[PDB]
Formats: C-alpha cells, structure tokens, sequence
RNA sequence: AGAGUGUAGCUUAAAAGCACCCAACUUACACUUAGGAGAUUCAAUUGACGCUCUGA
C-alpha cells in the first residue's frame, strides 16, 4: 500500500572512457565445419569475458567450390580488453581462416 | 627526481604453421570420422588413381624447417608452429645483460611514436608491424635516479628483414629460451604477458 | 593454440561424405578442406 | 550395430577429452588473467609516472576498422 | 465525437480486510487484474476474485512470486530478471480457526 | 633480511554451494538433458613448505 513501509515491494519493471562501436567479425572459410566451430569458440570466449554479442548470422554462399561465411557482432570494449581480445583471436585461429574487424554497413 | 625514460617492444611473430595434432586429437579425429560416416546420408577407380598420383607427384612443403638448422636463431624462420619474440643482446656501461630491445623516449614523443621508432631503430629494415592499442603489456623498474621500462606489444604482418647477418645478436625466442637468456626477475617474467599458448 | 577447435564437425543431419583434401590457392599453401571425392591436392590456375 | 568394448572406449575417449580441454581452458584463462592484470598495473604505473599520457593511452587507433590478417598454413611460400 | 465511457464502477476491491473472520466460500476481494494473489486456503474464480476456501482469519502478506513453469510470460520476465532479484506479490491467506473435527465417544461397546 | 600470510576460480561453507567444460537441441547463444575433473602445503593452537608486499 502507498502509505505502508512495504510500498513498492512488488515493483519489477525497473529491473528489466573511450569505447569501440559495433564490430563485425566476418569468418569466411573453406569449411562449414571450421567456420561454425570458430564461431562457437569466439562466442564462448565473448560470453566468458562478458562481451555484448548481438548476432551470429551468416552471409549467403557464393559460387565461383564454395566458402561458408559467418558473422559475429560485438559491442563494448576497453583499452586493454580489446587488445587481449584480438590478440587471442589472432593466436587462436585454427587453420586457414579469414577474420575481420569490419563494422556495420 | 631524475628519471631515466625508457620504453621497449616485445615483437610478436605469429605462427605461420599451425601446431601439429596430438595423438589424443588424432584419436578424436578417428572418432569424428567414423561417426560422420555413420550419420551421413548417401569408372571411379581410374579417377581415384589419377588423383592419388597427382597428389604423390607434388611434394608437400615441410611444415618444420627447424630440424635442419639447429643454429639459425637469427633467422626469422626459427620456428613455425609457435609464436616468436625478438630479443637482442645489449651492452651497457655498467651492465651487460641479454635485454629485450629497448629505446629512449622523450616527453615530446608519445609512447606509440616511441614504439614505431623502435620498430626499425635497431633492425634497420623494412619490417611491417601493427599495433593494437596504446595500452602497454609489461612494466619493470630497476634503479641504480629512478628508471622504468615499458614493454609494449606489436605483431608482424610482413617483414623484409634484409641483411639477416646483422652485427647484432637478435634471437627469436618462443617460450623456453626466455628464462635461459634473461636471468634477473625483472626480465624473466616477460612470459606472463607473452602469449605462451 | 591453433588446434582447439580444429577437431570439430558438422552438427547438421543431411549431408554426404566429406574428406580432408589439401588445397593451394595461388602460392603453395596447402590446407585441409572438407571436400568430396578426395583429390588430396588442389591448385587454382 | 556396435559392441560393448567400443562403447566403453568411446566413453573413455570422452572422459580424456573432457580432461584435456578442461586443462586447455584453465591455462587459457590463466594467461588471460595474468596478462590482463599486467596491463592494468602497467596502466596504473603510467598514470602515476605521467599524468598527461594516460589520457591519450585510452584512445583507440582508427586504422583497426579494416583489420586484416591471415591464419596459419602448412607449406609456407 | 466522444461516445461511450458511461460504464458504472465495478464496485470491485477488497471485501474482507485483515483480521476479519471469513467463512468458507466468502469472497475476500474482487479484482480486474491480479492485484492480490491467492494465498493459503484462498481460491481464485474465473474472474480473478479471491474467495475463502476455509473458515478463518484473513491475513495479507508479501511473498516471493514463483510462477508456474508453463506461464510463459512470467517465465520470460524471470529469465530477463537480473541475478539476485526476487519478485514479490501481495498474497491473501485464510488462517483456519476451527479444527477439522473432534473424536467423540459415540458408543461404549 | 622483514611483514601479510594459506580450501580446486570465489565463498565472516564446514570436505559443500556456486563457478567451469565437452556430447545432443539450437546459425549461434541461452535453456534443458546427459556426462567430467576437481582442493583444506608438511609436521606437532604452534613450527617449517608455497604466494604477495616492503629492500638490497
Ligand atoms: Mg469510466
């Protein structure tokens, strides 16, 4: 009740420095298997390090054999944190994979 | 107080060759293969023979060009399966220690400029390096008059390391030779921020 | 650590046999690729 | 069809891979924490010894937007 | 241009406040939405009205809200709630007064 | 040389709970189901084996 000390006990809706922008990591790989595995690993690293990941979609395949494409969206980095993130990405690239740090549009 | 301004860079050459698979990983390779055939969904002999002979005629480049040298520490291709770090001997007026390539910086030059200068100051080459951020990777202070050394980080994209037989003592260390070459605690802890992997 | 996720597989259900064919694009860099009908060696002219 | 012995071997394979990649992730996280804390203590020392350089230490290089770097291979050029 | 809006008040709300003796079947509170949630010995009608399932004293309390796992909207709200957060709702209980019955000597066989 | 000292990553937990990982469902994450390893440094509250800091 409004006048009682327990007023607002049940309210819940309120419960629901240089930084990068939107970062797109593009993974075009000869192998659907390797692309998917790299996407899983990078997503696991992101959610372990508390990185806001928005989308993990894929581009349509292009024929000219085929190369499978994946995308990882990232937002929110720190000075040291970005450095560690991309150096780990560089050091943990399994085999013949194409990274990217491009942005939206 | 009088302070000796000094920076330095722990250059990183990434492994051009991926690490070989362990026997454990090969057993998992066999398991994944057999499950793949189990879970798959549906003159060939002449084609198979032609393709296997096409494979046999061409010899694959050796993944390890290291077993043959055993002494080419100065060579950029000392190791391939693991990352490499530059390490050049230096001789001071009062000290003689195998020290990571250092350089002197001034308040008029920022740390990124100091690192860019050091990229070629001691190598006198056309190496191409890339920086990730102004954030350093290691700090070590040793006094005799204060002093400090900031080990920054950068990665080699490509390198035209001309005149490899330089008068210096540039050695590439992956993980193990770090302790052998750098005894004092202020220099043997570089592995903490060097990617051991 | 360039092998932690190299030992991974397709997680779908409809597909054919895939094999580790070595591929070279233009300069002599052989790479395993999951390719049908084992060639064991590929080169783009 | 399959057999009891190979099923047991597969189970032990899963066990040993669990242990192996557990150690892998543990060492990866150890390196993460070690070099992260090294970087933060380096930034703290930079702030202490240079009040005008930490301001530009946090700035980010604008050349990383078209980042490019290829992965490992087997037969180098 | 503005038509309607002539509906009268529903006369809804609490019919039995705390400390009121309530007999079985009595309506405790009528509500349009779930203002007061049913507590012990309090049943809900089709129209969300709370009625006493036992004869006793009405008590209003604040209790943690744990919706049924099949209540998809509430489960989604919980899934979006930050860790450490606990929802609370006002519950109406009927503390039974009389016992279920007594054992009486009926025949001295 | 001196100080803080001390349960697997965290615990004013006393051999536990959170953590954590792969397998399947997911493009992917998440959820869920199946599994996985884990510690009270050593001797009698005390001393000495390992880590951090203060110096050379
Ligand atoms: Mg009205």
């Amino acid at each position: 009740y409004k006048t009682k000390p327990t007023h607002g006990i049940g309210k819940y809706k309120h419960l629901i420095d240089y930084e990068y922008g939107v970062l797109n990591i593009h993974l075009t790989a000869y192998d659907m298997t390797l692309a998917e595995s790299y996407a899983q690993y990078v997503h696991n690293l992101c959610n372990s390090l508390s990185i806001k990941v928005e989308e993990s979609y894929a581009m349509p395949t292009k024929t000219i054999l085929t190369t499978h494409e994946r995308v990882v969206q990232i937002s929110g980095l720190s000075a040291t944190f970005a450095e560690i993130f991309l150096e780990i990405i560089q050091s943990s690239l399994p085999e013949g994979v194409r990274l990217s740090v491009k942005e939206h549009t | 107080s009088p302070w000796r301004l000094l920076g330095a860079l722990c250059l990183q050459r990434p492994p051009v060759v991926s690490k070989p698979l362990t026997p454990l990983q090969e057993e998992m390779a066999s398991l994944l293969q057999q499950i793949e055939i189990e879970r798959s969904l549906y003159l060939a002999q002449d084609l198979e023979d032609m393709w296997e002979q096409k494979f046999l005629q061409f010899k694959l480049g050796a993944r390890i060009t290291e077993a043959d040298e055993k002494n080419d520490r100065t060579s950029l291709n000392r190791k391939l399966d693991r990352n490499l770090v530059l390490l050049v001997r230096e001789k001071f007026g009062d000290q003689d220690v195998w020290i990571l390539p250092q350089a002197e910086w001034q308040p008029g030059e920022t740390l990124r400029g100091t690192a860019e200068r050091t990229l070629a100051t001691l190598s006198e080459n056309n190496m191409e390096a890339k920086f990730l951020g102004n954030a350093p990777c290691g700090h070590y202070t040793f006094k005799f008059l204060g002093a400090k050394v900031f080990f920054f980080k950068a990665l080699l994209l490509t390198g035209d390391f001309s005149q490899a037989g330089n008068k210096g003592h540039h050695v590439w260390v992956t993980k193990d030779e770090l302790g052998d070459y750098l005894k004092p605690k202020y220099l043997a802890q570089v592995r903490r921020f060097v990617s051991d992997l | 650590d360039s092998s932690r996720a190299s030992l991974t597989r397709v997680h779908r259900q409809a597909y054919a046999r895939l094999y580790p064919v070595l591929l070279v694009k233009q300069d002599g860099s052989t790479i395993h690729i999951r390719y049908r009908e084992p060639r064991r060696m590929l080169a783009m002219p | 069809e399959l057999t009891f012995e190979e099923t047991e071997r597969r189970a032990l394979l899963l066990k040993k891979w669990s242990l192996y990649k557990q150690q892998e992730r543990k060492m990866e996280r150890d390196t993460i924490r070690a070099m992260l804390e090294a970087q933060q203590e380096a930034l703290e020392e930079l702030q202490l010894e240079s009040p005008k350089l930490h301001a530009e230490a946090i700035k980010r290089d604008p050349n990383l937007f078209p980042f490019e770097k290829e992965g490992p291979h087997y037969t180098p050029p | 241009k503005n038509l309607g809006g002539k509906s009268s008040g529903r006369r809804q709300g609490i019919k039995k406040m705390e400390g009121h003796y309530v007999h079985a079947g009595n309506i405790i509170a009528t509500q349009r939405h779930f203002r007061w949630h049913p507590g012990a010995h309090v049943g809900v009608g089709k129209n969300k009205c709370l009625y006493a399932l036992e004869e006793g004293i009405v008590r209003y309390t604040k209790e943690v809200y744990v919706p049924h796992p099949r209540n998809t909207e509430a489960v989604d709200l919980i899934t979006r709630l930050p860790k450490g957060a606990v929802l609370y709702k006002t519950f109406v209980h009927v503390v039974p007064a009389k016992p279920e019955g007594t054992f009486k000597l009926v025949a001295m066989l």
